C-alpha cells in the first residue's frame, strides 16, 4: 500500500509511515537507506524489488 | 609437482604511495547527500605501499621478476592489480602455510573460481602456467602448482564455469581491480572494485570506493598470505620447467589497514566519492 | 541431552575435545590440528612422552 500512512513490516524492520515510490538506486547489497539521524527513510521491497 | 622457479634476477622492494585507494563501503545501509563518520580497518592515506612486478625484459642481462613472496596479514590487506593478460590468478592466507594448519585457497583456474578452506601443503614456488601454441596461435592453461596435497577439506566452493581468455596481451595495463581482505570473528570479509585504468608505471590516482564482495565462513587463523600468479610458456623460453618460462607483464600493490575513523561523503546517488582521514 | 543416540554401553570415544593448547581460540575459530603439546621446557619431536 503506498501514499498512506500504513504500519509496514518489512524484513522484519516494523514501524509506521507513508510509502511513496523512491527514485533512489539502491546498489545489490543493500537493503535499507537511513538518513543523517539513523532513521530508515528508504527501503527496497522484498518482493518487487 | 612444486616446481622451484630459477633464473630469477634479485632486486631491492619496491615502494609507492598509495594516495586515497581501499575506500570502501561500511555497512549495507544506503545513505545519500551526507557525510557519514565511521571507524574501521582502513588503509591510510597516502600510505606507503610495496610493489610487486611480473616482467621479463629481453637483455643480455635485463631483468626477470616473479614476485609472489609470503607476505604478513596483520589485520586486513589492500590488494591492487595492475594487468592486462589476467596474470594475477588468486591468493593463500594461513599461519603455516603447510599441512600442519588450515589454509584458505582462492584461485582462477581460468574455468573456474576455486575457494577451498582445507589443509594444503603448499609449494615453495606455488603458481599457475598458460602455454602459448604456435600452431593453433593459442593460450591454453597447462599447469597448477599451488599444493602438494590437500587434506580435512572443510570449505570447498567451485564456480560457474567460463572462458577468460589467456592471451598474453601487449601494451598498456586495461585493468586495475582492488580487494580488501579482512579476517574478522571467523569471517573472511572480501570487498572488491575494479576501475578500466591507462597507465604503464604506477598505481592510479583517484577515488573508488570498493564494494562488499563476499564474507566467507572460514572460521581460520590467518597472518600471513601469498598471491598466486600466472607464467607463460611458448616455442620460446626453453628449459626444464624451471626456468623455461616467462613472466607476462603485470604488477601488483600491498597495503596495511588499521583501525581509522574515516569521514565519508555520499552523493545524491548513494555513491562514496569522497573521503577523509581524520 | 543426547544420552539416548551418542551414548554406548562400552563407552562411545569418537567425540573428542581440545585439551592443552598454547592459546585461547578466536571467536568463531576452529583448531583442529594435531600436533603434539609442548608442556615442559623439553621439545617435543612428534612423540609422546
Ligand atoms: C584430519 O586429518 C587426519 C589425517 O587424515 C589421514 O592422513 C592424511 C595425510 C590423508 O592420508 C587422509 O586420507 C588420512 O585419513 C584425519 O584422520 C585421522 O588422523 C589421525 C592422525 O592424527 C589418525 O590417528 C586417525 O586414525 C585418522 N582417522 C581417519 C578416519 O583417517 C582426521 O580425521 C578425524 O580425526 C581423528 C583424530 C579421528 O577422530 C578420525 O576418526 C576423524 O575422522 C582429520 N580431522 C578432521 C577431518 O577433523
Ligand atoms: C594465529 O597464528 C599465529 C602464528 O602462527 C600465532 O602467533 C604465534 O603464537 C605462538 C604462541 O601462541 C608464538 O610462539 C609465535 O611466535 C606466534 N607467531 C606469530 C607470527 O605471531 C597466534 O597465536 C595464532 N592465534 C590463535 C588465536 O591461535
Ligand atoms: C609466451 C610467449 O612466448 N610470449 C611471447 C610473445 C608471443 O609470441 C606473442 O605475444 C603471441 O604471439 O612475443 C614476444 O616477443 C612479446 O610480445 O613480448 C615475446 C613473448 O615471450
Ligand atoms: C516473488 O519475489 C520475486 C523477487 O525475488 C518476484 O520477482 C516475484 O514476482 C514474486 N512473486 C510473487 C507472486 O509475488
Ligand atoms: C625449493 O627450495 C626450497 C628451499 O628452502 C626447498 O625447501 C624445497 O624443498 C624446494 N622444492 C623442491 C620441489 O625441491
Ligand atoms: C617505505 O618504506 C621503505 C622501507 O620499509 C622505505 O625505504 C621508503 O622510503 C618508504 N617510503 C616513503 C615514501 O617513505
Ligand atoms: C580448475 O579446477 C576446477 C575444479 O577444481 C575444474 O573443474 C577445472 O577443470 C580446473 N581448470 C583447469 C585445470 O584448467
Ligand atoms: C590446438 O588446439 C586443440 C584444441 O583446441 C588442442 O587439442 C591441441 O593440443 C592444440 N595444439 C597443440 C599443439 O597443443
Ligand atoms: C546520479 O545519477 C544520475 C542518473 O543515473 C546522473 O544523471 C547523475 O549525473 C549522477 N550524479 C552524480 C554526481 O554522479
Amino acid at each position: 500500500v503506498k501514499n498512506k500512512c500504513v504500519n509496514f513490516n518489512f524484513n522484519g524492520l516494523t514501524g509506521t509511515g507513508v510509502l511513496t515510490e523512491s527514485n533512489k538506486k539502491f546498489l545489490p547489497f543493500q537493503q535499507f537507506g537511513r538518513d543523517i539521524a539513523d532513521t530508515t527513510d528508504a527501503v527496497r521491497d522484498p518482493q518487487t524489488l | 609437482q612444486c616446481v622451484n622457479l630459477t633464473t630469477r634476477t634479485q632486486l631491492p622492494p619496491a615502494y609507492t604511495n598509495s594516495f586515497t585507494r581501499g575506500v570502501y563501503y561500511p555497512d549495507k545501509v544506503f545513505r545519500s547527500s551526507v557525510l557519514h563518520s565511521t571507524q574501521d580497518l582502513f588503509l591510510p592515506f597516502f600510505s606507503n605501499v610495496t610493489w610487486f612486478h611480473a616482467i621479463h625484459v629481453s637483455g643480455t642481462n635485463g631483468t626477470k621478476r616473479f614476485d609472489n613472496p609470503v607476505l604478513p596479514f596483520n589485520d586486513g590487506v589492500y590488494f591492487a592489480s595492475t594487468e592486462k593478460s589476467n596474470i594475477i590468478r588468486g591468493w593463500i592466507f594461513g599461519t603455516t602455510l603447510d599441512s600442519k594448519t588450515q589454509s584458505l585457497l582462492i584461485v582462477n583456474n581460468a574455468t573456474n573460481v576455486v575457494i577451498k578452506v582445507c589443509e594444503f601443503q603448499f609449494c615453495n614456488d606455488p603458481f599457475l602456467g598458460v602455454y602459448y601454441h604456435k600452431n593453433n596461435k593459442s593460450w591454453m592453461e597447462s599447469e597448477f602448482r599451488v599444493y602438494s596435497s590437500a587434506n580435512n577439506c572443510t570449505f570447498e566452493y567451485v564456480s560457474q564455469p567460463f572462458l577468460m581468455d589467456l592471451e598474453g596481451k601487449q601494451g598498456n595495463f586495461k585493468n586495475l581491480r582492488e580487494f580488501v581482505f579482512k579476517n574478522i570473528d571467523g569471517y573472511f570479509k572480501i570487498y572488491s572494485k575494479h576501475t578500466p585504468i591507462n597507465l604503464v608505471r604506477d598505481l592510479p590516482q583517484g577515488f573508488s570506493a570498493l564494494e562488499p564482495l563476499v564474507d566467507l565462513p572460514i572460521g581460520i587463523n590467518i597472518t600471513r598470505f601469498q598471491t598466486l600468479l600466472a607464467l607463460h610458456r611458448s616455442y620460446l623460453t626453453p628449459g626444464d620447467s624451471s626456468s623455461g618460462w616467462t613472466a607476462g607483464a603485470a604488477a601488483y600493490y600491498v597495503g596495511y589497514l588499521q583501525p581509522r575513523t574515516f569521514l565519508l561523503k555520499y552523493n545524491e546517488n548513494g555513491t562514496i566519492t569522497d573521503a577523509v582521514d581524520c | 541431552n543426547s544420552n539416548n543416540l551418542d551414548s554406548k554401553v562400552g563407552g562411545n570415544y569418537n567425540y573428542l575435545y581440545r585439551l592443552f593448547r598454547k592459546s585461547n581460540l578466536k571467536p568463531f575459530e576452529r583448531d583442529i590440528s594435531t600436533e603434539i603439546y609442548q608442556a615442559g621446557s623439553t621439545p617435543c619431536n612428534g612423540v609422546e612422552g
